[PDB]
């Protein structure tokens, strides 16, 4: 297998910048490589080719160049349509993608917590939902804790992708037990760390 | 031993050959460890023209009355990490294949394996694996899929699998 | 003028199979391999074999062989790629890809819009729909968040709006997640002015076509 480690994971600049995406080959196959750009939902889209050449419809901000085993793609002046995934090729093997996002300034997520309601209860279940809404960056830890236990296993979260008014993102986790074990406790507490906040903020209510 | 190769129509006894060289392509994607798999070419009659060694005959998979190597065979290719491209083989002592007109043709399964042998070392040499399988073809076209050659006019269609069912440490 | 067009998106179960087609045109087609990748949601991509149009021949990726077929019919410029016995890490959008040029053929150019193939087990269903109820527990300011836990439903998706649409200011629709039941969950919610939750109706419109099941729900404090 010919093994291509793309650097970094995570690009973090604003629109004007200089970005600088890498690609290392397991070889020394030195003249054939391919960049792609992908969004969403979409397929992915040609940007460069033979290491070095701008594919179809490509604007001239884009482009690449190849160092033996380490090539480079290269975006002078970040345009907001510029922020996707980034993959790079050579034969039939991929490389694990390089995400460029927008850079911000850094806001701590306003927190919420929702209880479960008497319609679901009856049915014989009770999630419990906590909301981290718009927060900048993207690394964002959440914990559940129920009488003071700290719960694993038994939630599951979600982000958006970057928002495009304000370059922010949005968390939600989802805290599910059975109706019988949610009334066994009193305490349902969502405890989030993040780097806007000097220290970690609990929302909780009480089952009442 | 003798290893058969059943053909429609039967070829005629005179339309027997001497087997010169083949083209095969590897199977891609991470390999299962550290084995590389080789087939009868994916290709078609653009990789045979480009091989430079098929000579004067019509044929796939068996280069036939072909031109032959020095003292050791010799895999020749455009690009050996391209799965996409076939490797031309051209052996240096060839293998007779015998037509008998009963419907199938036949060749010496020692002298095969011997060829098998210095092949497999060969491929094992340049790719770096340690154990080499050769198997049939993955699909294609009646023509492709089987060794198929033009002999007086005549267009003959022979299952290879024979040939092409081996694994080699 | 090269346009790949591939069928519609399928939901199967495991151990059945897929046939997934690609109609091309703008080109020659019998000059160029077709490949087909496929990408699992939220992972990479994978290559899984070329088809040779012109002789039919085939190289599949090792780790396919045995369980894909590649085919073609140069008649009606289509290829077509078969999986079969399929297992639940086998869901994932499958593209048909050509290569920009012939001599190294890697570098696809060319894609159909994908085709989305979901393996199963689980059966449709509709989904429940519980209020998120704004609260002091979920009051910043003058700022207070609701919404919808749109619970329990297969497959995806869902459609969710607030208020038929009116209100898309504040709103956030969160990508579902599968749970280890194979029914889907997912959140949507809206950052609103509290000095208006008696006042002003907010309502999530849930709509899930596959089940034919569409449902308003009104969020009260
Ligand atoms: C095989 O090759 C040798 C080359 O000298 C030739 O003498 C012999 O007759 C060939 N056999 C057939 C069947 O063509
Ligand atoms: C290969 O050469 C031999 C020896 O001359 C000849 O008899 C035979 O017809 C040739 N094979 C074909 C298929 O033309």
């Amino acid at each position: 297998e010919i093994v291509l480690t793309q650097s970094p994971a995570t690009l973090s600049l604003s629109p004007g910048e200089r970005a600088t995406l890498s690609c290392r080959a397991s070889q020394s196959v030195s003249s054939y490589l391919a960049w792609y750009q992908q969004k969403p939902g979409q397929a992915p889209r040609l940007l460069i080719y033979d290491a070095s050449n701008r594919a179809t419809g490509i604007p001239a901000r884009f482009s690449g160049s190849g160092s033996g085993t380490d090539f480079t793609l290269t975006i002078s002046s970040l345009e907001p349509e510029d922020f996707a995934v980034y993959y790079c090729q050579q034969y039939e093997f991929f490389g694990q993608g390089t995400k460029l996002e927008i850079k911000r300034s850094t806001v701590a997520p306003s927190v919420f917590i929702f209880p479960p309601s008497d319609e679901q209860l009856k049915s014989g279940t009770a999630s419990v939902v906590c909301l981290l809404n718009n927060f900048y960056p993207r690394e964002a830890k959440v914990q559940w804790k129920v009488d003071n236990a700290l719960q694993s296993g038994n939630s599951q979260e979600s982000v958006t992708e970057q928002d495009s008014k304000d370059s922010t993102y949005s968390l939600s986790s989802t805290l599910t037990l059975s109706k019988a074990d949610y009334e066994k406790h009193k305490v349902y507490a969502c405890e989030v760390t993040h780097q806007g906040l000097s220290s970690p903020v609990t929302k909780s209510f009480n089952r009442g | 031993d003798t290893i058969t190769l059943p053909c429609r129509p039967a070829p005629p006894p005179h339309c027997s050959s001497n087997i010169t060289g083949l083209i095969l392509t590897r199977d891609g994607g991470v390999s299962n460890d550290e084995t590389e798999i080789f087939r009868p070419s994916g290709g078609d009659m653009r990789d045979i023209a480009r091989c430079q060694i098929a000579g004067t005959v019509v044929s796939t998979q068996l280069f036939l009355n072909g031109s032959l190597a020095e003292e050791e065979v010799v895999i020749r290719s455009v690009d050996f990490r391209d799965n996409a491209k076939s490797i031309c083989v051209q052996l240096a002592t060839s293998v007779e294949i015998a037509c008998t007109g009963a419907g199938h043709c036949a060749i010496s399964r020692a002298k095969w394996a011997n060829t098998l042998k210095q092949i497999a070392s060969k491929l094992r040499e340049q790719f770096g694996a340690r154990t080499i399988i050769f198997k049939q073809s993955s699909g294609g076209d009646p023509e492709f899929v089987t060794h198929s050659f033009n002999c007086g006019g005549e267009f003959f269609y022979c299952d290879s699998t024979q040939l092409f069912a081996s694994t080699w440490f | 003028q090269v346009q790949l067009v591939q069928s519609g998106a399928e939901v199967k179960k495991p151990g059945a199979s897929v046939k997934v087609s690609c109609k091309a045109s703008g080109y020659t087609f019998t000059g160029y391999y077709m490949h087909w990748v496929r990408q699992a949601p939220g992972q990479g991509l994978e290559w899984m074999g070329w088809i040779n149009p012109n002789s039919g021949g085939t190289n599949y990726a090792q780790k396919f062989q045995g369980r894909v077929t590649m085919t073609r019919d140069t008649s009606i410029s289509t290829a077509y790629m078969e999986l079969s016995r399929l297992r639940s890490d086998d869901t994932a959008v499958y593209y048909c890809a050509r290569g920009k040029n012939s001599d190294y053929n890697w570098d696809f150019q060319h894609w159909g819009q994908g085709t989305l193939v979901t393996v199963s087990s689980a059966s449709t269903k509709g989904p429940s729909v519980f209020p998120l109820a704004p609260s002091s527990k979920s009051t910043s300011g003058g700022t207070a968040a609701l919404g919808c836990l749109v619970k329990d439903y297969f497959p995806e998706p869902v459609t969710v709006s607030w208020n038929s649409g009116a209100l898309t200011s504040g709103v956030h629709t969160f990508p579902a997640v599968l749970q280890s039941s194979g029914l889907y969950s997912l959140s949507s919610v809206v950052t609103v002015p509290s000095s208006s939750l008696g006042t002003q109706t907010y309502i999530c419109n849930v709509n899930h076509k596959p089940s034919n099941t569409k449902v308003d729900k009104k969020v009260e404090p």
